[PDB]
RNA sequence: CAGAAAGCCACGGCUAACUACGUGCCAGCAGCCGCGGUAAUACGUAGGUGGCAAGCGUUGUCCGGAUUUAUUGGGCGUAAAGCGAGCGCAGGCGGUUUCUUAAGUCUGAUGUGAAAGCCCCCGGCUCAACCGGGGAGGGUCAUUGGAAACUGGGAGACUUG
RNA sequence: UGAGAGUUUGAUCCUGGCUCAGGACGAACGCUGGCGGCGUGCCUAAUACAUGCAAGUCGAACGCUUCUUGGAAAGAGGAGUGGCGGACGGGUGAGUAACACGUGGGUAACCUACCCAUCAGAGGGGGAUAACACUUGGAAACAGGUGCUAAUACCGCAUAACAGUUUAUGCCGCAUGGCAUAAGAGUGAAAGGCGCUUUCGGGUGUCGCUGAUGGAUGGACCCGCGGUGCAUUAGCUAGUUGGUGAGGUAACGGCUCACCAAGGCCACGAUGCAUAGCCGACCUGAGAGGGUGAUCGGCCACACUGGGACUGAGACACGGCCCAGACUCCUACGGGAGGCAGCAGUAGGGAAUCUUCGGCAAUGGACGAAAGUCUGACCGAGCAACGCCGCGUGAGUGAAG
């Protein structure tokens, strides 16, 4: 039940935000598996700071991305070179 | 299969027990405050098949599994026999 | 205190209810078998059969989970056949 | 519209800051030395000055200064400090030398020592903290390969102890 | 990056104690108003808890019932069976001197639906029941009786052993042992759900179901080494130590039974007594090293006290149960009800420590063919000068005082 999800650094009124891959069973900005991406909450069109390395490589172990990086990285075309690299592989 | 046990080339102390004798590694090491060479060691029951070695023998010894009340030890080699 | 697992409780009621009644079906069936084979005379292959069905369904339409049905097949057809 | 936007403890030495008067063995100051007691920069007022600075005094606790537990880094004639003296089990340390060994030791390669941590390089928030990217640190670690001077294990030798 | 200053005497040199100048109050300012940037806030009673909120979801598994519109069916609603989750998320440091923690390791003694991979597959029935209608006992909680009904609910039969031994064969390893092929004895299913072509069709795409092998995720066992004071704390141990066999266990094993012996651990500190959750880390030091274990993060343990299991693969279970004990509220007095060390909020303790605001918009959970529903996690808001940023309270000129 791996999935890779998000996780904030916020102040009082500015946050920042961040991607992280875990699994599951672990609590959101507790502990994890590695490292994937970040993205700036403010000034849009905003930060879009990603890996694009490991998503395709940790979806072959295969894994459950969220609602807001599909979205995110369907941005950059991830989720389409997800389905475009793996439906037809 | 990729690793085997630390063999720990003890001598043989006690051997008084059925299948069972004794073996006593021996190492120095350094002390956490000051420097000098101390000298210490454990003692480790070894299970043998019909207790070869003697007392003072020199054997290796290689762990199993846990085969009695925490004795995980067995022979290798008798190596060198006293007399 | 309780919200909506009182409905649990009276699952779990049933589930001991019922399991008590296959698992003792399970072990008069064993015990059944037991005795003939230190008796030595007939019923010796339809009692046989009888346990390791027994024992296979209490496994699958039960549940242990594989091996203690697995444990007690290897001990018994390493006693009886 | 300069309008709303200024507060703290002492001044005998250690440790920048003086006067007038009163109580004048007493009312009361002491971090420590130490004041007083009719001529107080020490008791008390009042003004003068001083150092932080919308934060500044008191109280408690932790490390230093402490070489005042000294491995780095102290010594026992008189200052605190050699048992009243011998004999010896275990233990600590051992004369010279040839060959071997490689346990200690020195050296390479590899895996790991979470991320944020501290520091350094680079960057953004008007700078700043806060956040971001990259590696050094934490092994007295595990495997694997050498080195054979010194210490340690094995075989012999010598005569000074 | 290592600063010394006073104080023993009539004066001197040594040795020596006491005190001070630095920084590290997680929380007492008697002053005062700029703090509007970043962060923190019961450490004493692991003391007792009013008030509300903090776990539900599935109608494409399946029957029944209340409404806008006597035949009408879409949307809505009510209950129940049945399925998955309540073991995650949040709190506290009472216990613990031990493989609890840190680090290095072992699985030829280990287990797992929740995501993909591979192959085998994937029928016909029964018989009850809830719900449902009526009555009995009920103060109530909740029990009881009769009758009827569905399923991916429950329950027996057919088919494969590829698992699992045992045999032969070859190959290898550190003792057990392991690796490939061929063969001797028994074993399942939801056979279900949606949508299309629907001319008998009955073929279906998907979502499910079961068995055997894999990867990955999670849990467990053992082993070398390291972190505490007391020797005005020197002996301790009998399932103990080993062997035999059996039971039992995901798994090895005295984990447990029966038999044979008397073995084991200790001056390098066994056993005993006291204190303490451990770690990554820190506003101390020139450095060697001393002090603290809050944030925030990881591990372990605990749920008024002590036992015990059941469902579930995963618990001996924080808002699950059973019993014993203490304490509290009702009882029509026979009997019942309860556990904030979850979020605020309450009374006591104390030198001392805050709001009973909204939303899942952001993110993260939970179920699902979908909108969706819940979240005192979390996003954020309203207090305490509680500590650190960075700026403020005019500037240039202007006196014989």
């Amino acid at each position: 039940a791996v999935k890779i999800r998000l996780k904030r650094m916020g102040s009082k009124k500015s946050p920042f935000y961040r991607i992280v891959v875990a699994d599951s069973r672990s609590p959101r900005d507790g502990r994890f598996i590695e490292t994937v991406g970040t993205y700036n909450p403010l000034k849009d069109p905003a930060e879009v700071v990603l890996k694009e390395d490991l998503v395709l490589d940790w979806l072959s172990k295969g894994a459950q991305p969220s609602d807001t990086v599909r979205n995110i990285l369907s941005k950059e075309g991830v989720m389409k070179k997800h389905h475009e690299a793996k439906n037809v592989k | 299969e990729r690793n085997q046990r630390k063999v720990y080339q003890g001598r043989v102390v006690s051997d008084k027990m059925d299948k069972t004798i004794t073996v006593v590694v021996e190492t120095k090491k350094n002390h956490p405050i000051y420097g000098k060479r101390m000298k210490y060691s454990k003692k480790y029951k070894a299970h043998d098949e019909n207790n070869t070695a003697k007392v003072g023998d020199i054997v290796k010894i290689m762990e199993t599994r846990p085969l009695s009340a925490t004795k995980r030890f067995r022979l290798l080699e008798v190596v060198e026999e006293a007399v | 205190n309780i919200e909506s697992a009182i409905k649990r409780v009276r699952t779990s009621a049933n589930a001991n209810a019922k399991n008590s009644s296959q698992t003792n079906a399970m072990r008069t069936a064993i015990k059944k078998f037991e005795e003939a084979v230190a008796a030595g005379a007939d019923n010796v292959d339809a009692l046989y059969n009888e346990a390791v069905k027994a024992v296979d369904m209490a496994a699958t339409k039960g549940l242990i989970h594989k091996n203690k049905a697995n444990r007690d097949k290897i001990r018994l057809s390493k006693l009886a056949k």
